[PDB]
């Protein structure tokens, strides 16, 4: 039970696979165009945000972070995201970044 | 059932054929090469990349691609390296369009 997003290096999605609706109960274009900490519960926003910071220093690598999703529904919902930014196999540039999020 | 397109060595799209166009539905010039591949076939996609610029071809035997219309399209695609003055220019795509069918038989194949 996960669902794929991609985000830029600032951490908004730029797309949402479709399995988001059943995980955390928004549609796709609710996700679009919101960065990913606003969806985050407060205590866990600054582990969120300098996990995602990392990601793009350590291009390539996967890490990973748990922190509290706020579903539709309004309830905070355990989440653990593994991330890697996608490198451009010519240029090396940054496409964007990969999130899985799963439940746990 | 077949088009081509033309890239830069980031696989940027630089023109395509109208009939392309038409299928995905689309402008396709200002974005990115990876911005419209299916995220299970993202690593496919970049392995065949990579086998295009260190050897000069690849092939793609099965692979989505975004529509306008957020549907995925199954691609099959050879590409080539076109050089200018013994340097690398840029990379002339060959595709066919797949019914949903023959991609997913051979997604399991590729």
């Amino acid at each position: 039970t996960e669902f794929i997003s991609r985000h830029n290096i600032e951490g908004i999605f730029t797309f949402v696979d479709h399995r988001c609706v059943a995980t955390v109960g928004y549609q796709p274009q609710e996700l679009l165009g919101k960065n990913i900490v606003e969806f985050c519960h407060p205590e866990d926003q600054q582990l969120l945000r300098d996990s995602f910071q990392q990601v793009v220093k350590l291009k390539g690598q996967v890490l990973s972070v748990m922190f509290r999703f706020r579903s539709k529904t309004r309830e905070w919902l355990w989440m653990r995201t593994s991330s890697f930014t996608f490198q451009n196999p010519y240029s090396d540039e940054i496409e964007y970044i990969i999130c899985t999020n799963t439940n746990v | 059932n077949m088009f081509k397109s033309k890239h830069k060595l980031d696989f940027s799209l630089v023109s395509m054929d109208q009939r392309g166009k038409h299928i995905l539905g689309y402008e396709l010039v200002n974005m990115g090469g990876y911005d419209l591949v299916h995220y299970d076939d993202l690593a496919y996609v970049a392995s065949a990349h990579q086998e295009l610029l260190k050897t000069g071809a690849s092939g793609m035997i099965a692979y989505r691609y975004q529509k306008k219309d957020g549907e995925w399209q199954w691609l099959q695609t050879s590409s080539r390296l076109v050089y200018k003055n013994s340097k690398p220019d840029f990379v002339i795509c060959t595709h066919r369009q797949l019914m949903d069918e023959e991609g997913h038989d051979l997604l399991g194949k590729r």
